[PDB]
């Protein structure tokens, strides 16, 4: 077609198997990278590549590009540009990072010196410890400017009889374990390689997703990746009744 | 029937008795039981006043009451309803409009030897049901398809063209050459071979030179005419044509069957008698033309999230339109999730149950802000794929096909905010006077387009294949049971035999649509948001449409 200023390639992935499709036909797999924003004007109109005839499937439309920078780059994202000085260009515009990009090394993220505050619900660096995160941020529009660690401990409960005293003592602690929570997160971080604020501590298996999912791509497989969705993608065959995978 | 007279004297029936036993029992109607009989003795003392030797007046009212008599069916014996009568008789001197579920319609079978329906009684009214009555049992499993089979059959039977005529497979056992018109359920074999299979037997199919009639879609799972000649040496039947079925209009294909009640607004059958009218339908049909273009009903953009707080303030926006001038009914569609609802182990979080819950409460502060469409519209609830029960099981993948309406248990006060509401099931029929309607929700384009045929050899054309698809074939999953499983009592919900004359086929994988055919209308609302842009659509039981857009 040539009518989209996109790189596409053959490619031979290993793809999942789907116990539906069974049969191996031939390989013709391609790579097509493309940018969002001509992606979104593509949708707009009816003839395409991504949508026409004998289309099998989209594999890898799930990922947004939060998850695609925090998989590749990492916490210790450098600056390799030399060329022309643009970094003055860089930082007053958008920095495209497809072009220049590389990972340094992270065994020391911080030597933390830093204001640490409180905001709690019971229905600068701060804590969001509230039931609804969303709620929250949405009513309040200036929150969402400043940097927040959410970490969320949930359903508060009255014993409905003299519950001045447990209202005392749920504060206490909350109050005091300031340090334990600073100290815990910086601990899984340094490791984890992801950013402090987008963890959560009691988020476990986020960790495996992110180390497994690079990991993969290590290697030439298919992430397989599915975004708040309890089944996979698997190109659209997934949204299918199947006697083996029931 | 009259009052101001000077005061109710109490007199026994025993003076009474015999003027109403000479009027009912001898000459039309009988049994007047002592209660009964004592019942009639208050509305004639509320007149007693110089009576019993008057003239017309006791005479006229025994006749008034045996108007309603002749009027309703009711019985024999009269009982303490007697003055129940009564009240009807003194209310004498929209409606008839209803929503029928998928599990409150009625039943009926078909039987090829008499070309007829024979009613089903219904397992709820007479069985116990305590425990486990809505379980089906394993003969329907067996007749699930030969009933489909039979339908189609009779009306290809009836056609004007076929008068060559259609042959059974067994038929071409000892055969050598010759041509055959074939009917049947097109399949693959448990080899893996492409199939043909009716009642009598099956036969394998060689697809190698067929050339098929352009103009719809050859997926498996659904009845096809083909033509060929079949080989001894082997066991082929090499294919030449292929075509599907002829589709029938509503007005020839009612007088075949009759007049029956089937979605019976008139009155109801049971294993007795059944029920028709056609007097009725004329001047019913002059009351749907009778200046009533003020009834306004509205369908909404399927899918719309209530989690997202953009779509919950486009709603607020198009409500503030619709408070103006309040739609006759409102029907809210799609899956009112964002995100399949599930057992949700994790517990560190609030539970996806009480999220769902949570949604539906929103719902309740952002309508009671307009009274009026509270106060004089009724609302109309379809599910989606990711509704509560549903999800639990399929995780957001499409499954049975009868889908069971959200409990009430997670939506309460939804009932109070608003005036009218109902829950519906996935498939359900509107009866508005002399129409029905059919609401379906599902994505039907992307399962057509995955499985076809593919035959060894400007977008609209593909809404016209699908409507073209949908009614010829008279049901509406022309898919086996293998892609989607199907209660297997609850199979007629879904067969349209009688074409519907207003359809509401909405899917999100295909453009928005209005066709016409043989006798009916499609219209096809879809994906309630679309660049950026929130649009729904109004129809009129006059067939005219109207587009409304609200960014």
């Amino acid at each position: 077609q040539k009518i989209k200023n996109c790189l596409i390639e053959k490619s031979s992935a290993s793809l999942p198997n789907n116990p539906k499709t069974s049969n191996p036909a031939g390989g013709q797999l391609f790579k097509i990278t493309l940018p969002e924003s001509v992606f979104l004007e593509e949708k707009e109109n009816c003839t395409s590549i991504f949508n026409d005839e004998n289309v099998l499937g989209v594999f890898e439309g799930t990922i947004t590009p939060h998850q695609r920078a925090i998989m590749d780059l990492g916490a210790s994202v450098t600056f390799r540009s030399k060329a022309m000085g643009a970094l003055g260009k860089g930082i007053q515009q958008g920095f495209e990072m497809k072009d220049l990009s590389m990972a340094e090394n992270e065994r020391y993220l911080s030597g933390f010196s830093m204001d640490i505050g409180y905001l709690l619900h019971f229905p600068f660096l701060l804590l969001l410890q509230s039931p609804f995160i969303t709620k929250l941020l949405g009513t309040i529009r200036l929150l969402n400017q400043m940097p927040i660690v959410k970490l969320s401990l949930n359903e508060v409960l009255l014993p409905q009889l003299n519950w001045q005293p447990t209202l005392l003592k749920k504060l206490v602690n909350h109050v005091l374990s300031s340090g334990s929570w600073i100290s815990h997160l910086i601990k899984l971080s340094q490791y984890s390689n992801i950013p402090i604020c987008n963890l959560r501590l009691d988020s476990m298996d986020y960790i495996i997703d992110v180390l497994y999912a690079r990991k993969l791509k290590k290697e030439n497989i298919v992430l397989w990746w599915n975004e708040k969705a309890p089944l996979p993608d698997h190109g659209g065959i997934q949204n299918d009744f199947d006697l083996n995978t029931s | 029937f009259g009052s101001g007279n000077v005061l109710p004297v109490k007199i026994q029936p025993p003076l009474l008795r015999p003027l109403a036993y000479r009027v009912l029992s001898r000459k039309y109607g009988l049994s007047i039981k002592s209660d009964g009989l004592s019942a009639l003795a208050e509305f004639v003392g509320t007149n007693i006043g110089a009576n019993w030797r008057q003239g017309p007046a006791t005479i006229k009212f025994l006749e008034q009451f045996a108007a309603v008599w002749k009027q309703q069916e009711r019985g024999l014996f009269i009982d303490q309803s007697g003055v129940k009568e009564v009240i009807q008789e003194m209310k004498e001197r929209r409606d008839y409009f209803k929503v029928i579920n998928a599990s409150q319609q009625q039943r009926f079978s078909y039987n090829p030897h008499k070309m007829q329906f024979i009613f089903v009684p219904n397992k709820k009214q007479n069985g116990l049901g305590g425990i486990a009555g809505f379980l089906p049992d394993i003969e329907d499993k067996v007749q699930m398809f030969l009933t489909r089979y039979y339908l189609t059959n009779d009306r290809v039977m009836r056609n004007e063209n076929f008068q060559m005529s259609i042959t059974p497979i067994k038929n071409l056992l000892g055969r050598d050459a010759q041509n055959f018109l074939l009917l049947g359920l097109l399949n693959k074999n448990f080899k893996g071979n492409w199939s043909l299979e009716d009642p009598s037997g099956s036969v394998e199919i060689d697809i190698s030179q067929t050339i098929p009639t352009q103009g719809h879609y050859y997926v498996p799972g659904c009845m096809v005419l083909v033509e060929g000649i079949y080989y001894s040496v082997g066991n082929k039947f090499h294919v030449t044509s292929m075509t599907l079925p002829p589709g029938e209009r509503r007005e020839i294909t009612l007088e075949t069957i009759g007049n029956l009640d089937l979605l019976g607004i008139h009155g109801i059958s049971n294993n007795n008698f059944i029920a028709r009218l056609d007097k009725d339908l004329k001047i019913r049909l002059h009351l749907l033309e009778k200046e009533l273009t003020d009834h306004k009903f509205v369908i909404l953009g399927a899918n719309l999230f209530l989690d997202d707080l953009k779509i919950m303030t486009a709603l607020s926006k198009i409500l503030q339109k619709l408070n103006d001038d309040p739609p006759t009914l409102l029907i809210w569609q799609g899956s009112f999730t964002s995100v399949p609802v599930f057992a949700s182990m994790s517990s560190r979080n609030i539970s996806s149950s009480t999220q769902f819950k949570n949604n539906f409460d929103a719902l309740a502060t952002l309508l009671s802000r307009f009274d009026n469409l509270t106060e004089n519209t009724t609302m109309i609830f379809i599910p989606g794929p990711n509704d509560l029960w549903g999800s639990m099981v399929s995780l957001g993948a499409s499954g049975t096909l009868p889908q069971d309406p959200i409990p009430s248990a997670f939506t309460k006060k939804i009932n109070k905010v608003c005036k009218n509401v109902v829950w519906s099931s996935n498939p359900t029929r509107i009866a508005y006077l002399s129409q029905e309607i059919v609401i379906f929700r599902d994505d039907l384009s992307g399962r057509f387009k995955r499985h076809r045929l593919e035959f060894p050899f400007q977008k609209v054309q593909e809404t016209r294949k699908l409507v073209k698809t949908i009614l010829d074939q008279g049901h509406l999953s022309p898919f086996l049971d293998s892609l989607r499983p199907i209660s297997w009592d609850l199979d007629h919900t879904l067969t349209l035999c009688p074409i519907p004359s207003t359809m509401v086929l909405c899917d999100t994988t295909s453009a928005q649509f209005d066709l016409t055919y043989n006798g009916c209308k499609v219209i096809n609302p879809g994906s309630f948001i679309h660049n950026r842009r929130a649009r729904y659509m109004e129809y009129v039981p006059s067939s005219k449409k109207t587009i409304q857009e609200e960014i």
